[PDB]
């Protein structure tokens, strides 16, 4: 995924 | 006759006499930050703030908490954003944020902005709020890194993302999480806020002690092993991975 903290 | 405090995992609590049905409804509800200190007092409806003035908790007597009303008529309203709409007043400030972080140019190389400590705390300190607009994972895998600069996963359905232009604090200064920068070694975490304003989120909160001016840094947690990452992490992984 393309952002922070998945 | 008397107060209930309901407290959040997070540590901010709404306070207040309950009414016949145990809801935070009434004209003297508060919702208390995690300084407890810091408070937004005034007229809730089950516990949604609808107009909630700037205050200090000055005491609790009997558990009752005492508030001193600061000047200046700042009002905050339960406004969570939407997937077009960041917030009713993107330039109206977070009261507790404001006290503890400022952005400054990052003391990492080309690293362009970050987020700083106004003043020494503690561990486990709640320190600036991700607030963003609400979008869909599969809007954002599905377009290129740099529009994904700013994202972060908020659950399994949603992404936060603070797109430009409101990157630029001239535009959007009403939360200011999405200024802190990357580490491998970072100082702060990522975790979960339930916040007045903004809702459902989540907050920048200190790993550990940190001093005035030290620079607030999280891991960005891009996925190693799908790395599905920008070139700049990347690099950095890389060169981390050689100093361990
Ligand atoms: N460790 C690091 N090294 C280099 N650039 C970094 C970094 N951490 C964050 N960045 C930069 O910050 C962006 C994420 S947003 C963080 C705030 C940003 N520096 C700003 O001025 O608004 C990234 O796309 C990258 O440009």
């Amino acid at each position: 995924s393309k952002s922070k903290d998945r | 006759h008397g107060v209930c405090w309901i407290y959040y995992p997070d540590g901010g609590s709404l306070v207040g006499e309950v009414n016949e049905d145990g809801e935070m409804t009434g004209e003297k509800i508060a919702y208390v930050y995690p300084d407890e200190r810091t408070a937004l007092y005034g007229k809730f409806i089950d516990g949604e703030m609808i107009e909630g003035k700037l205050a200090t908790l000055m005491s609790t007597e009997e558990g009752r908490p005492h508030f001193e009303l600061m000047p200046g008529n700042s009002v905050y309203h339960f406004d969570k954003s939407t997937s077009s709409c960041i917030s009713t007043n993107a330039l109206l400030p977070d009261p507790y944020e404001s006290e503890r972080v400022y952005v400054a140019e990052s003391l990492i190389s080309s690293a362009g902005e970050g987020l700083f400590s106004k003043v020494a705390v503690g561990p486990n300190t709640v320190m600036s709020f991700y607030n963003g607009v609400r979008i869909t994972h599969q809007e954002v895998d599905s377009r290129d890194w740099a529009l994904n600069g700013n994202t972060l996963s908020l659950d399994e359905e949603t992404v936060i993302d603070v797109p430009e232009p409101y990157n630029h604090v001239s535009k959007y200064c009403a939360s200011l999480g999405h200024k802190a920068n990357h580490s491998f070694t970072p100082n702060c975490i990522f975790d979960m806020f339930v916040h007045p304003r903004f809702g459902p989120i989540k907050c920048i909160r200190t790993l550990r002690a940190v001093e005035a001016d030290e620079e607030l840094t999280v891991a960005y947690g891009y996925d190693h092993s799908p790395p599905e990452a920008p070139e700049w992490y990347q690099v950095e992984l890389k060169a981390f991975q050689a100093t361990q």
